[PDB]
């Protein structure tokens, strides 16, 4: 039962840095456009 | 010479009493309070607060008036000083 | 599914991101917004990995969800109202749209009103209270400002601009109340329509008795202002209507360094009309030393093409030439 | 000594010591000393100057023009007082506020007073009046109200006239190397009833102890005789019939119904006149009571 | 008769003014009024009311005085009424 | 409510002497009133004391400012000297 947990957190944390590294590109892609996503975050927290 | 109108004013006393603070303030309504003048005792005039004369009240035609029964001396104002 | 706030939760994709990706999302934040999620890195709490992985993967579904157009959102109109209006009404234009964003405090209104305005208003205030007000405005607004002073106070305020020590918050925020309760009029905005350039136009339009008296009497009032008067009367654009001959005859008054210098700033157009009139060797070598001798200073060439102008004026007055805005009809 | 008065000849010659506000001066000296400490974040130090009880025009004549005057409300006291910040004070007050520290030449050249330096010397008039009021608690507790405040010393009339008698009392503050000045004028009509509270102050235990004494004062007063003369009747005469009067004549008088008692003069008592035990009597009516 | 002892009341008026209901009701703290009498003029010296003199104010020592300058003459006195 | 006229005048101050001083008052002798220089004169109405008020002078004319109407207690304090 703890290889499988043990197994099952690497399997997450290799997927997030997987799409880490997504956002990374995302980031450099278009800086502007994730400006604005967490400006819609930032509006949204006072909802 | 020039002095003869210059209006003064005489004044009548009924009597003199010796009163505490007290009862004159405990007197009330319709109390009575006595004087030290005797009934018949001829009343004082003075002007100004100082002798003058004395007086007696008498009556003259329905109008009760003041007649001066003696004019006042340097001896007897000492004597009531 | 732990109440993590949304503030915390951008703290975390910015944590995520990186160093210069953290820096340019920052580059297109508001200042409040920047000390808000400062203060909520500042106070920032141990995130689990489950709950990062919620977090970043419904960030993914926002971006995905709203990432669209932003391209040059601000080089847009700018290049827009250039191309379509010219170059004064694109910038009259993108000065009336960056104002509509209004202030939220008295301080920055004293940065966009007149600084006549300005030096009437805060010249009875405090040399300390002048100082901290100075402070806060653009840089060339509080010089504007200054230079409007007398000495003594203007000294003054530079001196305690130089050793300034901080102000107390609540003082700064009772001077805030104070210019936001003044400023409270509707508007400042004094319409810049109308003044020079439009003068020169009108001037260019009547009978030529009428505007050289009028040249003279604004001679006789300014000279400096007659002679922008008169230069923006002419404009460096009709020579190409002022005919052949008169370039023809130009030629043999203007020198070849001043005419090279020019020619630099001049448009193809102008400069093939000038080549085109004179000899093969003359307008080769012209040519040639176009394209040959590097790049010259804007104000060399104005100074050179206001010379060349004045030897135009000094011809036109002897009538060996017509300047004439009617153009010429050839049949 | 033999001169011939001339009006405007203001000798008004009225000396007291007021211990009593010498004392609660200190006490506010104090506060406020602690008030500027917590305001500006420097430690002040404030020297009480000697009360002076001179003429409203001779306090007003000194005073720099234009000049924070600042009037307020001295309850129950019927009148109004002053509260003056000089501007050589509100010149450090706000040098200090606004980030200066103070170093720089104090440059007065006379000039009023805006909205910002309005609000600081609003501050400092409310820490002022806390700790008035403060310092007046421990001898008579007073409310302090803020009023309005002026540039000129035309625009307050303190007093009805101007030659009206009026307490002031100035105070030097000094900061490091920057000396500044206030002053509190309050009317001398103002504490004229409080005359006697502000002359001795030789008492400490005094809530109930007052009233005992005064219990004390008034029981034991009960035990003094007085002078009691009834006048019968009120004649006027002429200095010659005074002269040539002689005893015998009779002296025509209007009927006192009522008979005024008084005491070296003054009413006491209006009462019918009569005789009891052969001596004469008087039934009062009515005591003289306002 | 030297029957002269008598105290009496002495009185200096300042002046005197004429004036109806409504400006009396209408002054109020601090109003000024103005004196018939021109400044400089003799004050008169009035005993129980009765005038018998005419003189200037002066200062004796902190204590107000007057410098009498006629007394005695009634030739004028039915003009004063 | 009215509108009689009334004679309003400021009566520069009090004095208590005996005529002694009257039969030797002549030009230049020297008269001591009861007040002292400074506190404020006095205004009656038709010789009924209203008010206290100093001493004032406007276009060479002598003037009184009212400063404050006065309180019975300083009547009868008056009235007892």
């Amino acid at each position: 039962k703890d290889e499988q947990l043990q197994q099952r957190r690497a399997n997450q944390r290799l997927g997030a840095e997987v799409m880490s590294q997504r956002i990374r590109e995302m980031s450099d892609n278009d800086p502007r456009v994730v400006a604005l996503v967490i400006r819609q975050w930032m509006s949204n927290d006072h909802e | 010479d020039l002095i003869m109108d210059i209006p003064v004013k005489l004044t009548v006393e009924l009597g003199r009493t010796r009163m505490t603070i007290k009862e004159l303030l405990r007197l009330t309504q319709g109390s009575v309070v006595a004087l030290d003048g005797l009934a018949g005792e001829p009343l004082d005039i003075l002007i100004n607060g100082y002798l003058i004369a004395q007086g007696e009240v008498v009556v003259v035609a329905d109008k009760y008036g003041v007649r001066i029964t003696d004019i006042i001396t340097p001896s007897e104002r000492m004597r009531r000083l | 599914m732990s109440n993590l706030s949304g503030t915390d939760k951008s703290v975390i994709l910015l944590m995520t991101i990186g160093e210069d990706r953290a820096a340019e999302v920052f580059k297109h934040l508001s200042t409040r917004e920047v000390q808000a999620l400062s203060t909520a890195m500042a106070n920032v709490r141990q995130i689990s990995n489950k709950q990062l992985t919620d977090v970043l993967s419904e960030f993914e579904q926002e971006a995905e969800q709203f990432a669209a157009l932003n391209i040059n959102a601000n080089e847009y109109l700018r290049s827009v109202l250039v191309k379509a209006l010219g170059e004064e009404r694109a910038s009259s234009l993108l000065e009336d749209i960056l104002e509509t964003r209004d202030t939220t405090s008295g301080i920055e209104t004293l940065n966009f009103m007149e600084p006549q305005s300005a030096a009437d208003l805060i010249r009875d205030e405090h040399p300390q209270i002048i100082a901290t007000i100075l402070v806060h405005l653009k840089r060339s607004q509080a010089a504007d400002i200054l230079a409007l002073f007398d000495e003594r106070l203007r000294h003054d305020v530079m001196l305690r601009i130089a050793t300034f020590g901080g102000v107390q918050p609540a003082a700064l925020a009772e001077l805030t109340e104070v210019l936001n309760g003044l400023l409270d009029g509707q508007n400042l905005k004094r319409s810049k329509m109308g003044g020079v350039r439009t003068a020169a136009e009108i001037i260019n339009l009547m009978k030529t008795q009428q505007e050289e008296a009028v040249i003279t009497a604004v001679r006789e009032f300014d000279g400096e202002l007659a002679q922008k008067i008169i230069d923006e009367m002419f404009l460096f654009e009709n020579l190409v209507d002022v005919d052949d001959r008169s370039i023809q005859r130009l030629l043999q008054e203007v020198d070849s360094e001043s005419l090279l210098i020019a020619l630099k700033g001049a448009e193809p157009p102008l400069r093939e009309k000038f080549l085109r009139n004179m000899s093969q060797r003359a307008a080769d070598i012209l040519r040639d030393d176009l394209a040959n001798r590097g790049p010259v200073r804007l104000s060399q060439v104005e100074n050179e093409q206001k010379a060349i102008l004045l030897i135009v004026r000094r011809l036109a007055e002897t009538g060996e030439m017509v300047i004439g805005s009617g153009e010429d009809t050839y049949v | 000594d033999i001169r011939p008065y001339d009006p405007n000849t203001q000798r008004r010659v009225v000396r007291e010591r007021l211990q009593a506000l010498e004392i609660i001066n200190e006490r506010f000296a104090r506060q406020f000393r602690m008030g500027l400490f917590n305001l500006l974040r420097r430690s002040p130090d404030i020297t009480v100057g000697a009360i002076r009880i001179q003429p409203y025009h001779e306090f007003a004549r000194n005073l720099p023009v234009p000049t924070n005057l600042n009037l307020i409300h001295l309850k129950p006291l019927r009148g109004t007082g002053l509260v003056v910040f000089s501007p050589s004070l509100v010149f450090i007050a706000v040098d200090n506020l606004f980030g200066g520290d103070g170093r720089f030449p104090t440059k007065v050249e006379g000039r009023e007073f805006t909205h910002t330096e309005q609000r600081v010397i609003n501050r400092m008039l409310k820490l002022a009046l806390e700790g008035y009021s403060d310092a007046w608690k421990a001898i008579n507790p007073l409310e302090v109200e803020y009023v309005r405040s002026e540039m000129q010393v035309k625009f307050t009339n303190i007093t009805t006239s101007p030659n009206d008698i009026v307490v002031n009392t100035p105070f030097h503050v000094e900061i490091g190397n920057l000396t500044g000045e206030f002053n509190i004028c309050l009317p001398f009509s103002m504490i004229e009833p409080l005359r006697e509270l502000l002359v001795n102050p030789p008492l400490e235990n005094s809530r109930h102890e007052d009233q005992n004494w005064r219990d004390n004062l008034v029981r034991q007063v009960q035990h003094s005789e007085l002078e009691l003369v009834a006048n019968f009747a009120d004649i006027p005469l002429r200095l010659s019939q005074i002269l040539k009067l002689k005893p015998g004549d009779v002296l025509p008088i209007e009927k006192p119904d009522r008979i005024i008692a008084h005491v070296d003069g003054v009413p006491v008592l209006t009462s019918q006149y009569g005789t009891v035990n052969g001596q004469y009597a008087l039934r009062v009516e009515h005591l003289i009571n306002p």
